[PDB]
């Protein structure tokens, strides 16, 4: 059993460095999905006002 | 992670045809229209105008 | 793995050269569908106000 729980302990060990490439996956599609959009809506309104 | 640094890019021109170009078409066709509706009612005025002198 | 992601990622790096022709379309089509029309109805207002 000590054996076996050390299975968990690597998966884990791995899992990090797993979620350590979604922060950048998250960051790049945030850049996609919501700073990009916004900066595009916003200059729609800078030329209908005009 | 490579796939989306290349859907930025995407994104990027997407959006440019998509959101800028159309609403800029419309600013051009809202100017060239407002002067032909001032063009219509300065003549309109001035015909009123003469009639009643 | 990698290298069947990796078919994602050159699919990508062409979709922006598709869409890069996309803006230059779409600017050519609102010459046609708006700027040259609305000019055109622009013209009809200042012949029928004389």
């Amino acid at each position: 059993r000590q054996e076996e729980i050390e299975i968990e302990v690597v998966q884990r060990k791995k899992q990090i460095a797993v979620e350590a490439q979604e922060i950048l996956r998250t960051d790049k599609e945030l850049i996609a999905t919501v700073r990009r959009p916004a900066e595009a809506e916003a200059h729609r309104i800078q030329q209908i006002a005009e | 992670v490579a796939v989306q640094e290349q859907e930025i890019a995407r994104r990027e021109k997407e959006l440019e045809a998509r959101v800028r170009k159309p609403a800029e078409a419309e600013r051009y066709k809202l100017e060239r229209l407002a002067e032909a509706e001032k063009s219509q009612l300065i003549m309109q005025a001035e015909a009123e105008a003469a009639s009643v002198r």
